[PDB]
């Protein structure tokens, strides 16, 4: 009984059809497509995994440039926002910083002023002289 | 690949659930056989619980066809004129009525990449950035180096 | 009087907080720009082709206006003008002008 | 209508005009149109902020290409404001009654 | 007392207000706000909400997508619990972390129940004879955000 | 021009890179840790 | 980040351990009735 | 060293476990010191109750709460 | 704020002209900030595929 392959060409189109818009002989030759949309497919895993690396890259460049915009640097935002319990992420952040520029300028208002309790703080050394904006909310 | 596909970008139809709630599947058909081993899933399916998702979808239109057709399949058409064609063949009850659940829990839009998770209109409440928008401004407007 | 950042730029932030303590709130209201802090807008208006024996003739010389140059030289006057380099103004072949999508998404 | 905006849908042809008659209606002599900001005016793509001025009170304030497109797109901005087709305006009640 | 470089420090001095005072301006802040809340002068409202795991910046009849699947019904409302921020044209309310129910209220319908496009996924070996090929199809939901209430309830 | 002869890092000769503060730091840290693991773990 | 800031006041290293903002439901029924437990 | 991670039941990481404080286990824990932080446990309400299991919880800072978001 | 979509997108995407005095100044520190104004990395709206960019003059 002589069994041979009917469906060969829907088994190539199903490769072929992942390499149409290459350039060169890759589009066209089966050879050197199955290579190509292989490495297609790997590329297409690896910036899946990076694409979060890469967008919160761009956040954290528009909150250091809103914030020195604002006369602050980013380190000291972030730790004075999150000093006074604002956990408010990076991706938000930015999102305010472009879209809402009173409320990042108010922001960077209450983490400069947080710098500025924590440093009086730090200076005096004193227990009793507490921040007004220092003070810890714990849970209800 | 998203390179190699097609996209679209977050979007509902005619505003769909913001006035009001209305369900796009509009029309579900489904040929099946009588005697095809394959369709055994399709006529139980009919028997048992066809009704009951028609009862509880009256803005839906099901039609059933008995005819002599080796696959079984489903046609979904919703009110965008989409239709979308599944095949039930050899399936049980339960993976029917999960299949024509999600048919019509979906809006009927194309299923490719979706650009952003979000899609809101006029999003620059109390303004948006300009370079002009954290610049304080000079008496007379004057220029760094213009002498009035 | 008291606040953090400077309120000469766009908005007056007021910070406070709730007497629970659990909520801060502020105050930013916007800011205009004051009319001592302007200028008068300039105004441009010369016709200098007018002629006074044919103002058929004087409008049509100050609408035939018409120029033309070489890619080489065009481009680079280009370039001058829009601070670009001249490679951004060279086309481009089949292969790139047909993978181009004719209908592209839009948002909003 | 969600999403569009006011002069999208009207289509004025004078928008000064227009902000000088309804300023008439309610009272308020002319706009005093002042440069307020710009960035650039001898190159090929300069930016203009163009602000309208009553009794020295600032009611809008527009970009532009140009010093005409800026003062239009200021007229513009006025009116919305004045008619309530701001950006920032309510968002149409949804609920029954 | 010498003026040297290094005498004093490289940066302004900073003074803070008295605490009384700054209590007093900040009751009377809480004040003026609230009174714009109760006349409802603010013209739309923007929120800060956390949902599914994830922070969204959301504001009336807006759209967002939720990469899992949901325990109810397409066309059910919702009241996003857990607001973070909200903000008008002339105020702003943070949470520390998180604002009051009875301060916020946010809700939303639930539009669609679907399912996302094909992802690829292949891990690849050189020289080693390791291909593995997989299909991910995550179920998402779409939640359009109506309205977002605020009440004069702000001590 | 100023070749490293063999491997960067395994033959004889290897490259002379330093130990900079943050590692220093780094291992303190770590020392730290270390000794108040080794005085919980006394009685 | 903050971190050390966090294990200091008493908080989790990670604003995602055990507080508020990730115990409490984030998501209700309009009508008032409470939603079902989430898996996490 | 490894084995003693895995027998000490710390296979995961930045997971707390509870032991005991006898020599026993003191000896594994001093072998693979280098690898692990050791805190005590501490019980400012008690040990929890059976009517208060479901309700604790064990902070950062060692304390292992008996009431944990009550109502 | 209320703006038309393509005023608001010139405003927006503005090129501006910052001048940069250089008289008694470190050349390594004068061009730490002015290649950070020629990127954009100053603003809020900046990406790599934008064309977001201001003039730099130094004197
Ligand atoms: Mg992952
Ligand atoms: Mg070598
Ligand atoms: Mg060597
Ligand atoms: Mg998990």
């Amino acid at each position: 009984l002589r069994s041979r392959v009917t469906d060969r060409y829907w088994r190539v189109q199903e490769v072929l059809k992942h390499a149409r818009h290459f350039r060169g002989r890759k589009n066209r030759c089966y050879r050197l497509a199955v290579r190509a949309v292989t490495r297609a497919f790997v590329k297409c895993t690896r910036a899946r995994r990076l694409k979060k690396r890469s967008l919160r890259t761009l956040w954290i460049n528009r909150i250091t440039a809103a914030s020195q915009e604002h006369g602050l640097k980013y380190p000291a935002f972030i730790i004075n926002l999150i000093k006074c319990q604002v956990e408010l992420n990076r991706k938000v952040l930015a999102d305010l910083a472009i879209y809402e520029p009173k409320t990042f300028k108010s922001l960077a208002a209450l983490a400069k002023r947080r710098r500025e309790e924590g440093f009086a703080a730090a200076l005096g050394d004193g227990k009793e002289p507490d921040g007004i904006f220092s003070r810890v909310v714990q849970h209800r | 690949t998203a390179r190699g596909t097609a996209s679209r970008f977050l979007t509902s139809v005619l505003h769909n659930g913001l006035g009001r709630y209305v369900q796009q599947l509009q029309r579900l058909s489904f040929s099946l056989s009588r005697d095809a081993p394959s369709s055994r899933g399709a006529r139980e399916f009919v028997e048992r619980e066809v009704t009951d998702f028609a009862r509880r979808n009256p803005g839906v239109v099901i039609y059933v066809n008995p005819r002599p057709c080796c696959v079984p399949r489903v046609v979904a058409e919703y009110l965008n004129g989409a239709v979308r064609e599944e095949s039930i063949h050899c399936k049980s009850v339960e993976e029917i009525a999960a299949l024509v659940q999600k048919l019509a829990d979906q809006s009927g839009l194309d299923v490719i990449r979706i650009r952003k998770p979000f899609h809101t209109d006029s999003p620059s409440i109390q303004g948006q950035w300009h370079p002009f928008t954290n610049k304080p401004t000079t008496l007379g407007g004057l220029r760094p180096r213009e002498v009035q | 009087t008291y606040s953090s950042l400077p309120d000469d730029y766009n908005c007056k932030v007021e910070l406070a907080l709730t007497s629970d303590g659990r909520t801060i709130v502020c105050y930013h209201p916007s800011v205009d720009i004051p009319y001592e802090h302007t200028k008068p807008i300039p105004r441009p208006d010369p016709v200098h082709n007018i002629e006074e024996t044919h103002d058929l003739v004087l409008k049509t010389r100050l609408e035939e206006k018409g120029e033309h140059l070489e890619q080489g030289p065009m481009i680079e006057q280009l370039s001058k003008m829009f601070f670009t380099t001249k490679h951004r103004w060279y086309p481009r072949g089949q292969y790139h002008r047909r993978r181009r999508k004719p209908n592209p998404p839009k948002d909003r | 209508m969600t999403g569009k905006e006011l002069f999208e849908m009207w289509t004025i042809t004078n928008p000064m005009g227009l902000l000088v008659e309804e300023l008439k209606k309610r009272k308020i002599s002319a706009p005093e149109s002042r440069l307020t900001r710009q960035s650039g005016s001898t190159t090929a793509l300069p930016v203009y902020f163009v602000g309208l001025y009553c009794d020295r009170k600032l009611i809008a304030e527009g970009p532009g290409e140009t010093v005409l497109v800026a003062e239009e797109e200021a007229a513009r901005v006025a009116l919305r404001k004045l008619f309530g087709f701001t950006e920032n305006r309510r968002p149409w009640d949804y609920s029954k009654p | 007392v010498p003026k040297t470089s290094l005498g004093s420090p490289p940066w302004p001095d900073i003074v803070l207000p008295d605490p009384v005072e700054e209590t007093r301006h900040h009751a009377e802040v809480v004040g003026q706000v609230n009174e714009l809340i109760a006349a409802g002068r603010y013209g739309r409202l923007f929120a800060v909400v956390h949902f599914a795991g994830h922070q969204w910046k959301v504001t009336a009849e807006d759209l967002i997508l939720i990469e899992n699947e949901l325990d109810v019904a397409c066309g059910e409302r919702i009241r996003l619990e857990k607001v973070l921020l909200v903000g008008a044209d002339n105020f702003t309310l943070l949470g520390k972390p998180l604002l009051g129910k009875e301060l916020v209220r946010v809700e939303a319908t639930v539009i669609e129940k679907t399912e996302s496009w094909p992802k690829i996924n292949m891990k690849f070996q050189k020289r080693k004879n390791y291909q593995r090929k997989r299909i991910t199809v995550n179920p998402q939901t779409v939640l359009r955000i109506n309205s977002i209430e605020i009440a004069p309830c702000l001590c | 021009r100023n070749r490293i002869p063999g491997r960067q890092w395994i033959g004889k000769h290897r490259r002379p890179r330093p130990v900079s503060a943050q590692a220093k730091q780094n291992m303190i840290r770590r020392l730290e840790t270390e000794a108040e693991n080794q005085y919980w773990l006394s009685r | 980040a903050g971190s050390q800031w966090r294990l200091q006041q008493g908080f989790a290293a990670n604003p995602s351990g055990y507080g508020p903002l990730t115990e409490l439901p984030d998501w209700s029924y309009a009508d008032g009735r409470p939603a079902p437990p989430m898996k996490g | 060293e490894k084995d003693i991670i895995k027998m000490l039941g710390l296979e995961k990481a930045h997971t707390p476990q509870v032991h005991k404080n006898i020599p026993s286990v003191n000896a594994k824990l001093k072998v693979v010191k280098h690898l692990i932080r050791i805190k005590p446990l501490k019980l400012p309400q008690g040990l929890p109750t059976e009517e208060d299991m479901a309700n604790t919880c064990l902070k950062s800072n060692g304390e292992l709460v008996v009431r944990w978001l009550l109502n | 704020s209320s703006f038309s979509k393509a005023p608001q997108q010139w405003a927006t995407f503005a090129r501006v002209w910052y001048l940069l005095d250089g008289k008694m100044q470190p050349p390594g520190k004068l061009a730490a900030m002015a290649s950070v104004k020629l990127q954009g990395l100053h603003k809020p709206v900046y990406h790599q595929l934008s064309d977001c960019g201001d003039h730099v003059v130094i004197m």
